[PDB]
Order: structure tokens, then C-alpha cells, then sequence
């Protein structure tokens, strides 16, 4: 297959729409892995998303610890 | 309440050299030539990758510190401050701030230079983080140090009203919480107007960015005087090779080569080592930039003229063409007045020493108040202790003392 | 590695040995390719020295590092944030390793976390009344006072409040009960 990413052209390498931690970077934001029997290129993820519930009169408090 | 803008460098620009174009350009008998000189090549790829892989790793410690990745609510109540400047915009295509974008503005037929430069075997290398994943790093930072507090740099993120985050924070300075709980009002509103005077300062000066356009001026000099020394004769008749070739004999033409050669791998060799100490220095710069950003952004910090000038009270982090920007927000005391003082208190013979905060006297009577803020009190008991008789301490002063409890006991 | 291997570099000379030059040319000629040998010899060992002396002032900056740690993180206890480990810091134990330092950071995280209502101050008799080292908290029907990084529940009393002004000057007061301890035992 034939990529055009802003570092150049990849050969050889299947484009996937999900995204994993890096493992071999290839630039601007585009990795690259060995998956599924395959090399896959995809784009990096930088974490999980998380939204946090705020308002005027609620708190967190723990209850153990580690 | 005081704003403060600093700016630290981070990172460089990466660049590949091609020997054989560089030297030989495109003569295949100083191709065949070259080879005698042995591995002077391998050497110089090997420090320019250890170089581009180093200033991903400065990037990647600097900024990547969090996790997961937050967002703020919807609602945008956060106690009168208004915060709407350095928050992401949706607008515009880019995700990014008013700010933000404000500082990447100040720093910036015919063939442009870098054609050129590419023309004659001097690459530049794209980085491996892009814009908008630095932005979105800013973002997940600014709202978790907005809804949680510190509490995200050591566990899990537990929201908290920002009032209440400003009460601890003034308790860490060394004020009590009702300073804050009646003059809340005031203190927004100086915040405000902070943040307008930096939106001000930054849409009117240009030269407040010096640092990171000292970096790029510097790599563009190196790049300029590399490209220059391939005019020079080194002592032979002439720089270019062809008409060498043609002109004369072999026998000399050797000789001409050789110092050509020579010439050429001394130059590269320079800008090698340059390049190395210069890389070397913003690797400490970056270090750094990484400890500050883990100690006035994610907690508060007790050193002195460390997280701004005055008594720290929290941090913002900003985004800029290879370095960081940290907005300070700092506390600072105004309208002082004089005092008279004692070290203890003689009362029944024996001496009364503060708790926690110091004796004064306004002319006829005695109070005591706490350090940084006028507060007079009524000496009394509760807010006193006692160590031995009043013969021994020096300067100490008669008054008297209150007890809450005989009151009660007569009524 | 790479110094040694330069040794079999020509620079432009007629061999790569010393011997062979010096049998077979006449002392007229020879010097040329004893000065090119000997030119370019010098300049791979004075590059060996500068890569050596840069790569020592990095290992220098790295031991000074550590022994800031040594000193901060193992000898005390640390306030600085993730500067000995994740967390809050308790302690910190060293071990040697082939040309470093191996240091075991001992840590305290907070877990199993609970939501809970707060307000700022609490308005009794006329008066407003804040916490002295904690913070105001509430289960649904009545209120209590606990420390910040554990829950603690106590009964609000006058031992660990202060009172500071009116309750008609600061946002989000709520009116509650305040215990004294000294009326009960005097009226008993
Ligand atoms: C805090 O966590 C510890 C374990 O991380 C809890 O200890 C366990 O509690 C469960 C349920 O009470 C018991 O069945 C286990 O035997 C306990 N020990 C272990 C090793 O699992 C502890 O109870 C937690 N604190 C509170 C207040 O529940
Ligand atoms: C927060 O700041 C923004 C921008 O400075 C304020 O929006 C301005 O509001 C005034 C009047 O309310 C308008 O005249 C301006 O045109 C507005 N500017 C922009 C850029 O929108 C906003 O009022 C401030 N306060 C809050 C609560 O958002
Ligand atoms: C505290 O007292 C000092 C000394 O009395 C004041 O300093 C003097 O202030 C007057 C102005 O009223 C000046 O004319 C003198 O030159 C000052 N003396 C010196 C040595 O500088 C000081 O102003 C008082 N504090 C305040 C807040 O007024
Ligand atoms: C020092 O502070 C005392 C406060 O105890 C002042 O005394 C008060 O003065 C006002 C005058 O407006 C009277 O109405 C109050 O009754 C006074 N208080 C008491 C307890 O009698 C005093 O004026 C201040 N200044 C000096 C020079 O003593
Ligand atoms: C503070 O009060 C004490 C009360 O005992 C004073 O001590 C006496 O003061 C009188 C008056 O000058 C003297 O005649 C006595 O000799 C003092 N007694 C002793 C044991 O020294 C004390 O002087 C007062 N403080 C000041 C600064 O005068
Ligand atoms: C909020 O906390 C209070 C204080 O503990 C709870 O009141 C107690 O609840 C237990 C539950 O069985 C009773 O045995 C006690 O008699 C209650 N004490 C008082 C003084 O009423 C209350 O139940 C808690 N609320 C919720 C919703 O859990
Ligand atoms: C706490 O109690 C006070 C009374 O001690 C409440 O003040 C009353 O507020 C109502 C309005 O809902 C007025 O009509 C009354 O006149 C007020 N009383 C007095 C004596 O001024 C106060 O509202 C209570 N707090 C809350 C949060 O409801
Ligand atoms: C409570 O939060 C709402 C938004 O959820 C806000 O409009 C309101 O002003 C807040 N109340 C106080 C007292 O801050
Ligand atoms: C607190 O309430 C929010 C509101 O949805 C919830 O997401 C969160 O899990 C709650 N916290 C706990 C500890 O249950």
C-alpha cells in the first residue's frame, strides 16, 4: 500500500482508524506496530478521557489509602 | 494579587546532513575519492539521530505528565473569575487561546531559503508531536488544576469549589480564610484586571518572547555560515571542482582535492560540536522547565522567588513556539503601617508569650494580631502561653490578661 | 571501538603502514605522506577527547542530581511534588548498582474516594463560625467536621471552630447548631 503522511510516503504499512500507545514513531503524530500478523499504522493517543462532576457544594473525600 | 509571565525554552530543531551531496556534489570522481577518508559519516549521523531523538524525550517529559485527559464542564461559574482567556476557544480551527494564539503570532516569485538549503544536503526533520497534542495537554492541565485542585498530581482527581481551594491556598501562604471569605469580591476583581493588563502588555509589546527567538536565530546563523563555507578555496585555485578537474593534471588536482576535502570535513566536524554543547544546554533547560512545571502547577510551592516574586499562590501553563509560557499568581502585602511591640507580657508574675501571632500597641492599649494582616484581638488566655516568671526575658512590658471563665462564674 | 578502527585510514597517503612508506621512498618524498598520517591520527584522537570530555560534563550534572536526592529524599522527608516518587512522600531507602544508584521510594496514595455536600462557614447566634483544620461536611440531615485527606466525622463544637463576624457578609453560609462543652457540666 501507498500512505502520504507529512514525513514522507509509507510502503508497506495499513492504515487503521483506532488508535494505540506509540511503539515505533514515525512523525507528526502517525506511529507505527506489528498487530493482528501485520504492520499497522495508526495516529497516537495521548490517554483516556475523563470529566470530572463540579458544582457549588460537592466534595470528594477518601476513605483508605495505599 | 500579581500575575507574572515567564518563558523557558524546551526543545530545538532537528536537521539531517548529507556527506556526499555536501562535499562531492554531484562529481562522481570525488565520490570514488571519498571513500579513502574512512567513517566520518556514520559518526556524524549517529550524534544528529541522538540529537532529534533527544529533543522528542524533552518534549515528551516536559509536557506529557497527566494521565488522562480532562475537560472542563459546561457551566463556567468558577467564583467570579472569568478564566475565558486561557481556556480553549472552540471557534477557531486550532482548539487553542486568545493567548495562546496571541504568542504564536509575536514569533515568526523567488526560491525561499529553506529550498535552498534542502538543495545542498541540510534537511530539517518534523517533530513528532504536533500543536494541537501540546494544546491539549495545556487544556487537560488548566482543568484539572481548575476543578480538582493539587489533588490530581498525587491519586485521583476530587473536585472541590474553587472559594474553597483559595481558602486553603491563603492558609498555605500563612492568612486565615476570612481575609478571603470577605474580600472575595476584591480579589476577583484584581484578578481580572491582571489578566487584562497581560492580554495589554502581550498585544502591545514585542520583545517580551526574547529567548526562544535567540534559539532559532542562533540555528539559522549555524545553518548560514555552514552553507557559506563551501565558497572558500582552502588554499587551491578555485572552489569549484570541474574547472579544477579540466585546467590542470591529475598529479596536482590530487593535492587541490585533498585540501578541498579536507576543508569541508573540518567544517563539519565544527558544526557538529556546536551543536552538541548547544543541545546540551537546552536539555538543562528543559529539565528545568519540567521540574517547574511539576512544582508551581501541580501543587504549592514554599521556595522563595521559585513560582514567582512575592508568596506563591498557584500557576497556569501556556503553549509557545519551542518553549512554555507560566502565568504566576502571586500575593503581595500594601499599605503598612508602624507599630509598637513587646516580647511578652508580665501578668501574676509570671510571662505570657503569643500563639501565633505578635503583641502591638496602638498608643494606650494592647492587642494581638496575626503577621501578615492587621487584625487586632483581646489578649487573653486562649491565644497565650505561659513559661516561667517575667525576671528574666528583656524588654518585657506589664498589662493584663483576660479569662474567659470568671464571667460565667459570676453570671 | 571507532578509534581503533581508524587506524586503517589512507588521508590520501600511499599506504596505511608507516614501514612500507619509509621502505620504499626517499627521505625528500616520504614526508608528505608522514605528515598526512600523522595530521589525521591527531585530529581522530583530539575528537575522541572533546566527545569524552562533553559526555562527562552530562554524567557530572547526573551524579549532582543524585546526591541532591541522597540528601533531601533518604536523609528527610520531602514537601517538593514528585521529586521522590508519585504521591505523598513517607521515606526513601538507597542500593548500589554497576556505576549508579538504585533508590526504593516508600509512598502514600489516597483511595476509595466519596462525595459529600460542604458549605464554607456556618452562621449560629448571629455569628459566623469557620474550621480551625478541616473542613465542614454533611450526610443529608445533619453536618460534621473532618480532616482533609481522611474521613474523620467529629461533632461540631467550640474547640475546633473559630468565630470571625456577622453571617450576613459571606456566600453559601447554612444555618446549623453549634455544642458548647462547658454549659452542661456547670448546669449538672
Ligand atoms: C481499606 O482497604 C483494605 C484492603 O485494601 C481493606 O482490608 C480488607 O477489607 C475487606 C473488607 O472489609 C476484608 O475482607 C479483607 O480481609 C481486608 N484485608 C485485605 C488484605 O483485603 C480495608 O477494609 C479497607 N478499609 C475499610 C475502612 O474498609
Ligand atoms: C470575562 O471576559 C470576557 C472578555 O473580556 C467578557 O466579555 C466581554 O463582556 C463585555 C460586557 O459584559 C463586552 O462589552 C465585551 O465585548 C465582551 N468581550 C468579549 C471578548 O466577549 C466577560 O463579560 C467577562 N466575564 C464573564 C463572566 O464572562
Ligand atoms: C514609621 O516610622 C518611620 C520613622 O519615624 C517613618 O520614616 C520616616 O517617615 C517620614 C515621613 O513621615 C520621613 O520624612 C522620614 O524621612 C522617614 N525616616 C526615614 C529614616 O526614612 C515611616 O514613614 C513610618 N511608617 C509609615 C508607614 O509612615
Ligand atoms: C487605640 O485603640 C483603642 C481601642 O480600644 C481606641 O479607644 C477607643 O476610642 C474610640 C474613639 O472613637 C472610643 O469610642 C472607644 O470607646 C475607645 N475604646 C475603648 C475600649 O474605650 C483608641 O482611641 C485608639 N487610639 C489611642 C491613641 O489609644
Ligand atoms: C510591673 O508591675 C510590677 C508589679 O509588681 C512592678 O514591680 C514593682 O514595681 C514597683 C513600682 O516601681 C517597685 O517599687 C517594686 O520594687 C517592683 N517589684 C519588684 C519585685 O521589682 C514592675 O516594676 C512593673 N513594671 C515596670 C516596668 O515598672
Ligand atoms: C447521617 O449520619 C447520621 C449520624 O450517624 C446518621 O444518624 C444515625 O443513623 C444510624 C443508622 O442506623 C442510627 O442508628 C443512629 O441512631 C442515627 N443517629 C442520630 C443522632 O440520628 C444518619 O442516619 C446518616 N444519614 C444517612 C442518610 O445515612
Ligand atoms: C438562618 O436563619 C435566619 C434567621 O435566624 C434566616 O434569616 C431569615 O430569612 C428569611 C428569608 O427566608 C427572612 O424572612 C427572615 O426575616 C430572616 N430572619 C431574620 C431574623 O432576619 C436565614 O434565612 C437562615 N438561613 C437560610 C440559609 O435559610
Ligand atoms: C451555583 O451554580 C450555578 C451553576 O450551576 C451558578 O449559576 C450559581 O451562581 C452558583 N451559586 C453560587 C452561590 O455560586
Ligand atoms: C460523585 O457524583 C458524580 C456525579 O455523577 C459521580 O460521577 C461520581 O462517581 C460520584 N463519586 C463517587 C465516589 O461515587
Amino acid at each position: 500500500n501507498v500512505f502520504q503522511t507529512r514525513a514522507g510516503c509509507l510502503i508497506g504499512a495499513e492504515y487503521v482508524n483506532n488508535s494505540y500507545e506509540c511503539d515505533i514513531p514515525i512523525g507528526a503524530g502517525i506511529c507505527a506496530s506489528y498487530q493482528t500478523q501485520s504492520i499497522i499504522a495508526y495516529t497516537m493517543s495521548l490517554g483516556a478521557e475523563n470529566s470530572v462532576a463540579y458544582s457549588n457544594n460537592s466534595i470528594a473525600i477518601p476513605t483508605n489509602f495505599t | 494579587i500579581s500575575v507574572t509571565t515567564e518563558i523557558l525554552p524546551v526543545s530545538m530543531t532537528k536537521t539531517s546532513v548529507d556527506c556526499t551531496m555536501y562535499i562531492c556534489g554531484d562529481s562522481t570522481e570525488c565520490s570514488n575519492l571519498l571513500l579513502q577518508y574512512g567513517s566520518f559519516c556514520t559518526q556524524l549521523k549517529r550524534a544528529l539521530t541522538g540529537i532529534a531523538v533527544e529533543q522528542d524525550k524533552n518534549t515528551q517529559e516536559v509536557f506529557a505528565q497527566v494521565k488522562q485527559i480532562y475537560k472542563t464542564p459546561p457551566i463556567k461559574y468558577f467564583g467570579g473569575f472569568n478564566f475565558s482567556q486561557i481556556l480553549p476557544d472552540p471557534s477557531k480551527p486550532s482548539k487553542r487561546s486568545f493567548i495562546e494564539d496571541l504568542l504564536f503570532n509575536k514569533v515568526t516569485a523567488a526560491r525561499d531559503l529553506i529550498c535552498a538549503q534542502k538543495f545542498k544536503g541540510l534537511t530539517v526533520l518534523p517533530p513528532l508531536l504536533t500543536d494541537e497534542m501540546i494544546a491539549q495537554y495545556t487544556s487537560a492541565l488548566l482543568a484539572g488544576t481548575i476543578t480538582s485542585g493539587w489533588t490530581f498530581g498525587a491519586g485521583a482527581a476530587l473536585q472541590i469549589p474553587f472559594a474553597m481551594q483559595m481558602a486553603y491556598r491563603f492558609n498555605g501562604i500563612g492568612v486565615t480564610q476570612n481575609v478571603l471569605y470577605e474580600n472575595q469580591k476584591l480579589i476577583a476583581n484584581q484578578f481580572n484586571s491582571a489578566i487584562g493588563k497581560i492580554q495589554d502588555s502581550l498585544s502591545s509589546t514585542a520583545s517580551a518572547l526574547g529567548k526562544l527567538q535567540d534559539v532559532v536565530n542562533h540555528n539559522a546563523q549555524a545553518l548560514n555560515t555552514l552553507v557559506k563555507q563551501l565558497s572558500s578555496k582552502f588554499g587551491a585555485i578555485s572552489s569549484v571542482l570541474n574547472d579544477i578537474f579540466s585546467r590542470l593534471d591529475p598529479p596536482e588536482a590530487e593535492v587541490q582535492i585533498d585540501r578541498l576535502i579536507t576543508g569541508r570535513l573540518q567544517s563539519l566536524q565544527t558544526y557538529v560540536t556546536q551543536q552538541l554543547i548547544r543541545a546540551a544546554e537546552i536539555r538543562a533547560s528543559a529539565n528545568l522547565a519540567a521540574t517547574k512545571m511539576s512544582e508551581c502547577v501541580l501543587g504549592q510551592s514554599k521556595r522563595v522567588d521559585f513560582c514567582g516574586k512575592g508568596y506563591h499562590l498557584m500557576s497556569f501553563p501556556q503553549s509557545a513556539p519551542h518553549g512554555v509560557v507560566f502565568l504566576h499568581v502571586t500575593y503581595v502585602p500594601a499599605q503598612e503601617k508602624n507599630f509598637t511591640t513587646a516580647p511578652a507580657i508580665c501578668h501574676d508574675g509570671k510571662a505570657h508569650f503569643p500563639r501565633e501571632g505578635v503583641f502591638v500597641s496602638n498608643g494606650t492599649h494592647w492587642f494581638v494580631t496575626q503577621r501578615n494582616f492587621y487584625e487586632p484581638q483581646i489578649i487573653t488566655t486562649d491565644n497565650t502561653f505561659v513559661s516561667g516568671n517575667c525576671d528574666v526575658v528583656i524588654g518585657i512590658v506589664n498589662n493584663t490578661v483576660y479569662d474567659p471563665l470568671q464571667p460565667e462564674l459570676d453570671s
